[PDB]
DNA sequence: ATCAGAATCCCGGTGCCGAGGCCGCTCAATTGGTCGTAGACAGCTCTAGCACCGCTTAAACGCACGTACGCGCTGTCCCCCGCGTTTTAACCGCCAAGG
């Protein structure tokens, strides 16, 4: 509960620094958390499908590189 | 003379089945033969990959029913599968 | 003081975030609210790190270019202030609806 | 015929054969083309019984493929589905911005 | 105006022979001999005495 | 007497969402496809059904780019569009880098 | 050349994309978008077509390209 | 369950030879690599069975290599594999 | 030589690629040159990145390759961004992007 | 508002043409029968995921406060809409050099 709430005006703010944004408007961040939400809401339901086939209740690394490649969003670094 | 492949019968009485009352353009029935092909396409890719992230290589219903709700979007991939495994066991339980 | 009326701040950290390597947003809380999403479609669930920061890693990624467009839709609005509907059609252009 | 077996209306064998074809495994099980075929079933049926409400919108009796657009055009997860797809004589949503309307 | 004739010249690839066309402007002065057949295509400069030979002829020297 | 303007473009706004038809038409666009293609390979024929086939993806593609570009003029607190309002959306999707 | 593309072609271009009001250098950045879109689509097709070995572009291969590059498209058997 | 390791090594020996590596840096690179011959696999794949030809030899391998990587890379490419393909086909 | 990567005087195992081939799924048969061909074009392009990657890492006085390296020598690639257009690295980061109307004038 | 009048919609009409019925084939689905190992399953073992807490500390939160880009407004000036006027991208029939 409420942990997304835990995301941080600072880190949003850390964020939009390295995105290299100057100035932070104030109606910004809860439509930053629901797109995040929305976003990892995809993520971790095609993960734990990819997990549900598998036949054991742990989800791996290698689980979550499949999903993601699967949605074209492909990232290195960690095998798959 | 080299014999063509189409789905346009099995669709068409299917459409019969759904609407009696409908006609069709010809050009529309090889829309639907390229969209049975592409959606068999990306299913079999992703029955290839539950291949080789499961290091097997027996293809059962199973893995078809994981592949379309891992491609298809909830509430229409729910009700697929159901259609699916009841057709299943119609199927299965006689011979 | 030196209260300075600002510029150098933010430009400033900005050339630290782009220096720098790793993260920006700190690890525990992130991996509950992952649990929270994961404890609603199958229940317990059990998960290693490297999944965990992986997520995390492509999380980032993914708001860093929703910023930079973000950022190129006000440069574009001859603003420097962002808006929500800046985010809106950036994501409107890329489908990801 | 397994279809009629199956009481459905996909032929099982033709897509068992397409399976074995395709390289899609090293084998193929006994009833796998069946629920994949009742899954495509489903989903034309569903997609085309758009279809058939769009055709009974502007009261024509053959399909064009512009109801098909705009059919998928329409529902939202079918749109989701095929966002990436677009179809020959498919044209868009009917669509103005009325902050381009006159005033 | 451009000048579209066909030849009973052979290519010299696919050996095709009467499957040689040639494509002569005046206006640039750029001639070029196209195969009807394997679909290759040679470029040479051509005064305004040039005919569908004189092409053809600087075709065998260039290959030579 | 003169119309006031605006309005015509509308109109055939409404008109020219309703007929699918190729608006390039034929001779031309395939004048054009075909000085393409043969810096690619020289001595190349053309299936002219294949010819619609590019006729028809050219022409949606061309489409949609707009309503993103319209979309991004509207955002812009205007209403005509720019050619930086092309570049905008295409940094956005990524064609150039 | 790519001059045959005409000033209405691509305002009914922005007609069936449904935009209003028309700037000018919007027509010589238009023909340079499109010209590269089709060079990629048509470079890739003849590509299929070299190892077709043979001598005229299927429409096939064209469907096949535009699915290399994402854009798949129906209708004309693919 | 082998990584590409020491080819690496040796690829980096032969270019820079005088250049370390992190652990995670040769990872990265045999993400890079697995997914880029998944990649041409796949679209040799697709070759075979849009042309009915039941195996593959290395001239579908060179005209999906084409259908991959832009031109530069694609010819410098071609020319390392024809090269390759010569001194193998040699001896 | 005994070994075809002595034959081919190259550094990857080709029997490796063709057993990959075999166990893929990907074709029924597969010939001799094609995997030797896939293995060249493959050394070709690690060799290649590698460059880049040898002068991203010398640009900071540093004897090892980190991950914001390879992203910054993909980056200052053309052909191999648009390469890696839909790719992320992990600890990858972008470039530096800071704008001119950023900069106190 | 409010009328005149362009612009569009919408109703028989007919025509023509392809969608759909239809019909006689033949080749893959079937039917049945025969090896075989892949996997469904039982079970062993040790790792790692989890939970918890104590200590450290740097990181967030609230507020004080100026302040300065965002914005509503303004005037202005200009340059696209549009309607008008030619006008040129496509094909159709007697000349006056050949044979
Ligand atoms: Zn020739």
């Amino acid at each position: 509960r409420d942990n997304i709430q835990g995301i941080t005006k600072p880190a949003i703010r850390r964020l939009a620094r390295r995105g290299g944004v100057k100035r932070i408007s104030g109606l910004i961040y809860e439509e930053t958390r629901g797109v995040l939400k929305v976003f990892l809401e995809n993520v971790i339901r095609d993960a734990v499908t990819y997990t549900e086939h598998a036949k054991r209740k742990t989800v791996t690394a290698m689980d979550v590189v499949y999903a993601l490649k699967r949605q074209g969003r492909t990232l290195y670094g960690f095998g798959g | 003379r080299s014999r063509k492949e189409s789905y346009s019968i099995y669709v068409y009485k299917v459409l019969k089945q759904v609407h009696p009352d409908t006609g069709i353009s010809s050009k529309a029935m090889g829309i639907m033969n390229s969209f049975v092909n592409d959606i068999f396409e990306r299913i079999a890719g992703e029955a290839s990959r539950l291949a080789h992230y499961n290091k097997r290589s027996t293809i059962t219903s199973r893995e078809i029913q994981t592949a379309v709700r891992l491609l298809l979007p909830g509430e229409l991939a729910k009700h697929a599968v159901s259609e699916g495994t009841k057709a299943v066991t119609k199927y299965t339980s006689a011979k | 003081p030196h209260r300075y009326r600002p510029g150098t701040v933010a430009l400033r950290e900005i050339r630290r975030y782009q220096k720098s390597t790793e993260l920006l947003i700190r690890k525990l809380p992130f991996q509950r609210l992952v649990r929270e999403i994961a404890q609603d479609f199958k229940t317990d669930l059990r998960f290693q790190s490297a999944a965990i920061g992986a997520l995390q890693e492509a999380s980032e990624a993914y708001l860093v270019g929703l910023f930079e467009d973000t950022n190129l839709c006000a440069i574009h609005a001859k603003r420097v202030t962002i808006m929500p509907k800046d985010i809106q059609l950036a994501r409107r252009i890329r489908g990801e609806r | 015929t397994r279809s009629s077996r199956a009481g459905l209306q996909f032929p099982v064998g033709r897509v068992h054969r397409l399976l074995r074809k395709g390289n899609y495994s090293e084998r193929v099980g006994a009833g796998a083309p069946v629920y994949l075929a009742a899954v495509l079933e489903y989903l034309t049926a569903e997609i085309l019984e758009l279809a058939g409400n769009a055709a009974r919108d502007n009261k024509k009796t053959r399909i064009i493929p512009r109801h098909l657009q705009l059919a998928i055009r329409n529902d939202e997860e079918l749109n989701k589905l095929l966002g990436r797809v677009t179809i020959a004589q498919g044209g868009v949503l009917p669509n103005i911005q009325a902050v381009l309307l006159p005033k | 105006i451009k000048q579209k004739l066909e030849t009973q010249f052979t290519c010299l690839f696919c050996n095709h022979d009467n499957s040689v066309v040639c494509t002569l402007d005046k206006k640039n002065s750029i001639g070029l001999l196209e195969c009807k057949k394997c679909n290759l295509s040679f470029q040479a400069p051509i005064n305004s005495l040039s005919q569908p030979i004189d092409i053809y002829s600087d075709w065998i020297d260039a290959c030579e």
